[PDB]
């Protein structure tokens, strides 16, 4: 569980810890891992006298350095109960020539099904009886990882198309603030299609109240970086 | 005369730990109304004679 305290906009600040190398502090994450984040506005916010914190934070996720996937991912379709068949080599288009070592982790396999990595490319994907939803598995063509995304219809017309994951994301509605002792937490999840290296930069935004209802903003940034072994 | 209570209104309510918002609270009103009577006023009249 990381924990960072903000600083206090007091025109005095840079606490103890600090390793001076950039503006946004950082975070060290691994491609699978979903963790958890702390951050403590008690500095900021408790002499700004008011109703503390409120559940309006707002986040964004943008990308410091890409180097763009390899594989590229796929969606797949069927209806419930009946089993699906489907292709994994036209995901991997090559520069150069070599084989294709097709992998199906059993860490990031199915969670309602399962699948049978045949010889080449073909794979069969059996999902769960009395089962509909969407479901996926993580390949790993030759070590680039990508993500085959299933969805069962119910049998009855059709079901959407997820958005397909990102590498680093901040769940939906996972975060909570405790408006007594200014505490802000969420959770850091990071797809294990990251590839090692990458830097992807958080951006938080952060709003209090007074003690009538306006707004106190304060704005922070944070620089995630994806590397293996931890 | 008489009186009309209008409403009772709000008193400020289960605060945990002081925030100093909702102290006074809002009261209501009394609404002093009145109200008067009203009359008919008919008449008739015969004769004498068309009447003995």
């Amino acid at each position: 569980m990381y924990f960072f305290s903000v600083d206090p906009r007091n025109g005095a600040s840079k606490s103890g810890d600090v390793c001076g190398s950039c503006c946004c502090e950082s975070i060290s994450a691994r491609p699978g891992e979903v963790n958890g984040v702390m951050v403590s506005y008690a500095a900021w916010s408790a002499p700004l006298r008011g109703h503390g914190l409120t559940n309006k934070t707002t986040f964004e996720i943008d990308g410091v350095s890409v180097t763009p996937p390899k594989v590229s991912n796929a969606f797949g379709r069927t209806k419930v109960g009946v089993v699906f068949e489907g292709t994994l080599s036209d995901l991997f288009p090559n520069p150069e020539g070599e084989q294709v070592e097709y992998e199906i982790s059993e860490l990031n396999g199915p969670s309602n099904g399962v699948v049978e990595l045949g010889a080449n490319g073909a794979f069969t994907y059996t999902p769960g009886a009395l089962f509909t939803g969407v479901d996926r598995f993580w390949f790993s063509i030759n070590g680039n990882i990508g993500e085959y995304v299933i969805s069962v219809d119910p049998t009855t017309s059709e079901l959407p198309q997820p958005p397909f994951t990102t590498p680093v994301y901040v769940p939906a509605a996972r975060r909570s603030v405790d408006p007594r002792t200014h505490v802000l937490k969420f959770v850091l999840g990071v797809s294990p299609a990251a590839i090692p290296g990458d830097v992807y930069r958080l951006t938080v935004r952060q709003v209090a109240i007074d003690c009538d209802g306006n707004e106190f903003v304060h704005i922070s940034c944070y620089d995630i970086s994806i590397g293996s072994c931890g | 005369t008489y009186m009309k209570i209008a409403d009772y209104g709000q008193l400020g309510e289960y605060t945990c730990d002081a925030k100093c918002d909702a102290e006074f609270g809002e009261p209501g009103n009394i609404r002093h109304l009145e109200g008067k009577t009203y009359d008919y006023r008919g008449v008739f009249c015969f004769n004498r004679k068309n009447l003995q």
